[PDB]
């Protein structure tokens, strides 16, 4: 006549953390170049464009 | 529920089951362990060694 209930459910464990998968959606997006230029007697310069 | 020591009725150990309530001390919700009744959560325990 006697009666055990057993519960288990799930959680993320410690490692999720730092141990764990990102899933992203990718969309077109923009392009980006540093771009290096000299000209006549300027010396190097650059910048993000 | 008894306090203090108690004489029963009955006159042979295997009709009796004792439970002994000490609850000074609490004890990690282990799967091994039954459950006691009502709101038995009294405490946080932090985990020592944690993933780095
Ligand atoms: C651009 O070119 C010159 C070539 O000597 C170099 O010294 C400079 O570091 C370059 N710029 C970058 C951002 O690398």
């Amino acid at each position: 006549e006697n009666t055990q209930m057993s519960e288990a459910y799930v959680e993320r464990s410690e490692e999720c953390s730092i141990d764990h998968a990102k899933a992203y959606k990718v969309h077109t997006g923009t392009v980006q170049a540093m771009v290096n230029i000299t000209y006549g007697s300027v010396s190097w310069r650059s910048a993000d464009v | 529920i008894t306090s203090s020591d108690h004489t029963t009725t009955c006159t042979d150990v295997k009709q009796c089951r004792a439970y002994l309530i000490d609850n000074k001390k609490w004890v990690y919700n282990s799967g091994r362990l039954p459950r006691g009744e009502g709101d038995t959560f009294k405490g946080k325990l932090h985990v020592p060694f944690v993933p780095v």
